[PDB]
């Protein structure tokens, strides 16, 4: 049993190190390259900041919680860690939604949008994403025990208290995952239609969109689906969801934050060149 | 004190750079008597606006100042399709522009001008004498003549386009794309054709931005 | 008849020039400078980076001192920098954004500007209005302006794209003396330190020495195999170096009237944009198209160092009057000052 | 008579090029070699100055 938890700790440390160095490289590649200081890469810096908050704080504390079998750090630290984790995860998903909207507007309207891709619109979209995430999760997590009046979460474990209440659970899942994945799927399908359409129109005047565009959506969906399925099944069937399957879903959500740079930042050649510069030193 | 003057200049520099990046710069090229000045009905600079998007066309009244237009959106190349003696010279002029060191990421908006004189010439003067490849050439089955035109006109028009797109498909390999067309003497839709082609150029830049095409 | 006889006489006169140059050759520069020790590895690094432009930067020129440098880009801005503090003294706007050249007066009171607009624009800096005003415009060239240099803050020699060079007068706006000897368009010009002789490099693989008072071509140098778009004098003034698109730098001597040394490297294929010498002239710095600019030993033809600090094509290069620093501007929005 | 006068001036320019003092290369190369050696102490690029005397950092 010691080899199993050593293997789990090693795998979680490797993936936390990978996402930390990836988001640090995306910040450094924006900072040291003035060609990358564009309006559209501010959204990627927002995403990178959210994923770095996830990779530094959330993964390691989660793993230690799984490995020790208990929180053992106080109820206040549990509530603050849960609030920070959920706010950062939702900020990451909101950033993905905002990036998808930016790509959709710059693809379907490539000339009209260029005059509306100002730094003030990018800043207000990033601020709206982070504010929506904070309003959606932080008062719900930190103040549910005062609204109910009792703390039903046991002291040894760390878990959101409203995950038992069906309404708030479905509401905070359809406002955090189902509507964003639906809008992202619709926008990326419309993007695929626009690419096929331009190729046909050009041939009427005179693929790579199958791998990248379908690997972004599947890397989001595979890594965020089982948590959002097990929360909605656990709010009714109390003990259906196994314990190891639950922990794996929770972790997979972090895995998405690990694989986020590769799907958004690394797609841009100027980042790949800056990363090949940065790694070697 | 001098640092604040330099910071006040940088506010004025970024304000002028936003207006410069908000318009599209175009290079107008072509041979003599090809009607370059009559392409748009609205060094010499021409300004016109289509769908609240500002365009800037520049023409110079040989092969050395082409480095100054490395960052333009597109190159508007105008060919006189009426005459055939200078048509081979215009084909070689397009080949040098397409296979240029500083023009590899710059798409070319081709404008085969004077198609009404081309239609009058083929209905009367032999294109086969000036081009031996027009013999044993057939119109493709997926061809749509728009204004109910004669098949001899359509075969002649598709042959002139074909000779200008085998040059474009020989090199480049998707980095920059030639967008052919046809223009009469009194055609007023050239502003929309430039707008639709510059729509595709920025879109292809955006698809390469997101690694989609 | 008469035209064929004059062409045959010119071919015989051209054969006499080649025969006199072959008889004048007795040794090469490498044989004389074989015992001279090399300069070693050059560890020149970027001191200041000027990040105020927004387009491709095509030309720059230093002042009399090593403080103020002018810079011209494709955004229609003629920014005068303070290289000591990386400040911006002036931010002169231009009527035409297509600018291929700029100049700084020896007195420092004026700057020049030119490009595809065929107009040499002189801007007065020391004005009582507190802003830069357009002093004069010189519109006597039928080709695109490629280089311009002030002589004595009243006469400016401009090289244009209509195969002509002209000596101007600022106060009158007229061409004082026109130099018509080139068959290709002229892309480079430099002034000798005594401000009486100058050699212009054109695209016909020929550099012709001119006189600002005689108005006659003193010497013709045909050693290059491609078009020439870079030229600079030796600090001695008895020699000059050229830069072509053949990836070759050639040093020509005025008294010897032929080529001395070819600074060519077989690894280098791409062309050369701008050349300049050091204070003593032993270091020849050439701006290439492989995103970097190299430092060449002017007496040993060895690549002394690589100034790899640009991610785009370097287009201009300037060395101060006292040789304290070298500033290279490239096709990005940056000027980088070295040492 | 413009072509005749331009051809006459091109001959006179070639005559001015022929009537010049052609100093030998070995005397000419020794002048640039001695000029480089005499001014080598005053070159801040060939001889690296210390950071106190250098105004650039
Ligand atoms: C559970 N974990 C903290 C690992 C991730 C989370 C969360 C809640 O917010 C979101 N769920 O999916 C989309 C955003």
């Amino acid at each position: 049993r010691l080899w199993e938890v050593i293997t789990i700790a090693a795998v979680t440390a490797v993936v936390s190190l990978i996402t930390i160095v990836g988001n640090v490289l995306v910040m450094i590649s924006f900072k040291v390259n003035s060609q990358l200081k564009t309006v559209n890469n501010y959204y990627l810096l927002s995403l990178a900041c959210a994923d770095l908050i996830i990779g530094i704080f959330s993964m390691n504390l989660y793993t230690t919680y799984i490995l020790m079998g208990r929180w053992a750090l106080g109820s206040l630290a549990c509530d603050l860690w849960l609030a920070l984790d959920y706010v950062a995860s939702n900020a990451s998903v909101m950033n993905l939604l905002v990036i998808s909207f930016d790509r959709y507007f710059s693809i379907t309207r490539p000339l009209t949008y260029r005059a509306k891709r100002t730094p003030k619109r990018a800043g207000i979209m990033i601020g709206l994403a982070w504010l929506i995430s904070f309003i959606l999760w932080a008062p719900a997590i930190l103040c549910w025990q005062y609204l109910v009046g009792k703390r039903t979460v046991p002291l040894d474990e760390c878990q959101i208290q409203f995950l038992s209440e069906p309404t708030i659970t479905f509401g905070t899942a359809i406002a955090a995952f189902y509507i964003p994945v639906s809008v992202m799927t619709i926008l990326y399908c419309r993007i695929y239609r626009e690419t096929e359409k331009r190729t046909k129109d050009l041939a009427d005047l005179q693929r790579k969109a199958a791998q990248t565009l379908s690997a972004i959506l599947l890397a989001f969906i595979i890594t965020w689906t089982p948590y959002n399925i097990m929360v909605l099944v656990s709010t009714f069937c109390d003990k259906c969801v196994p314990v190891t399957l639950w922990h794996l879903g929770y972790w997979l959500c972090y895995v998405n934050s690990t694989v986020n740079p590769i799907c958004y930042a690394l797609c841009n050649r100027t980042f790949r060149k800056t990363f090949k510069m940065l790694l070697l030193c | 004190a001098a640092v604040e003057r330099s910071k006040m200049i940088d506010r004025n520099l970024r304000e002028d750079g936003e207006k410069a990046r908000r318009t599209l710069r175009l290079l107008l090229l072509g041979a003599d008597n090809s009607g370059k000045s009559t392409i748009v009905k609205q060094i010499f600079e021409t300004k016109f606006q289509v769908d609240k998007v500002n365009f800037h066309m520049f023409d110079v009244g040989r092969r050395k100042w082409i480095q100054c237009f490395n960052d333009v959106t597109a190159i508007i190349f105008v060919v006189d399709s009426s005459d055939y003696n200078r048509l081979q010279e215009a084909l070689n002029d397009f080949k040098s522009i397409w296979n240029n060191r500083w023009l590899r990421t710059i798409s070319v908006i081709l404008f085969l001008n004077k198609q009404d004189l081309l239609a009058e010439k083929v209905l009367a003067s032999k294109i086969e004498d000036y081009f031996p490849e027009f013999a044993r050439y057939t119109t493709p089955e997926d061809a749509t003549p728009e204004p109910g035109e004669d098949p001899r006109v359509t075969r002649a028009k598709y042959f002139i386009r074909k000779e200008f797109v085998d040059i474009s498909t020989a090199s480049g390999d998707g980095r920059h794309i030639c967008y052919p067309h046809f223009t009469c003497a009194v055609d007023t839709e050239n502003a929309r054709r430039i707008f639709n082609d510059c729509k595709d150029i920025i879109l292809q830049m955006n698809l390469r931005e997101y690694n989609l095409v | 008849s008469e035209l064929d006889q004059l062409r045959q006489e010119a071919e015989q006169l051209k054969n006499q020039i080649r025969d006199a140059r072959k008889a004048c050759a007795d040794a090469t520069l490498s044989q004389i400078t074989n015992n001279i020790d090399p300069v070693g590895r050059i560890q020149m690094r970027t001191r200041r980076t000027l990040r105020g432009h927004l387009a491709k930067i095509y030309a720059m020129h230093w002042g009399t001192d090593s403080r103020l440098l002018v810079s011209a880009s494709q955004d229609g801005k003629l920014i005068i920098w303070d290289s000591y503090t990386t400040n911006k003294v002036h931010a002169i706007p231009l009527r035409s954004s297509w600018v291929m050249t700029c100049a700084y007066a020896p007195s420092g009171n004026y700057v020049a500007c030119g490009g595809l607009d065929n107009i040499c624009s002189i801007y007065n800096l020391k004005t009582r209005e507190g802003n830069v005003r357009v002093s004069r415009e010189l519109a006597g060239h039928t080709g695109y302006l490629s280089c311009c240099r002030f002589l004595d803050d009243n006469q400016i020699v401009t090289s244009s794209g209509d195969t002509t060079c002209a000596l101007w007068d600022i106060e009158t706006g007229q061409q004082t003396t026109t130099f018509t000897g080139h068959t290709g368009d002229v892309m480079s010009l430099s002034l000798a330190p005594d401000t009486r002789l100058f050699v212009s490099g054109a695209c016909d693989a020929s550099a012709k020495l001119w006189d600002v008072r005689e108005g006659m071509c003193r010497q013709t140098f045909t050693g290059h195999e491609s078009d020439i778009n870079a030229i600079c004098f030796f600090p001695n003034g008895n020699a000059f170096a050229t830069g072509s698109d053949d990836a070759t730098c050639r040093l020509f001597d005025l008294r010897a009237d032929q080529e001395l040394m070819t600074y060519s490297h077989d690894n280098i294929i791409c062309g050369i944009t701008s050349v300049s010498f050091s204070k003593s002239g032993r270091l020849l710095l050439a701006g290439y198209d492989d995103f970097n600019c190299n430092v060449w030993d002017a007496l040993k033809a060895d690549r002394a160092g690589v100034l790899a600090g640009h991610d785009n094509r370097v287009s201009c290069l300037g060395v101060t009057d006292d040789g304290m620093a070298v500033a290279t501007g490239s096709w990005d929005s940056f000027l980088k000052i070295w040492n | 008579t413009a072509s005749i006068a331009q051809a006459r001036k091109l001959v006179e320019q070639l005559k001015m090029e022929a009537n010049i003092d052609r100093i030998k290369v070995s005397k000419a190369a020794a002048d640039l070699m001695a000029y480089c050696e005499a001014h080598a102490k005053e070159d801040p690029l060939l001889t690296p100055v210390p950071a106190s005397e250098n105004p650039f950092r």
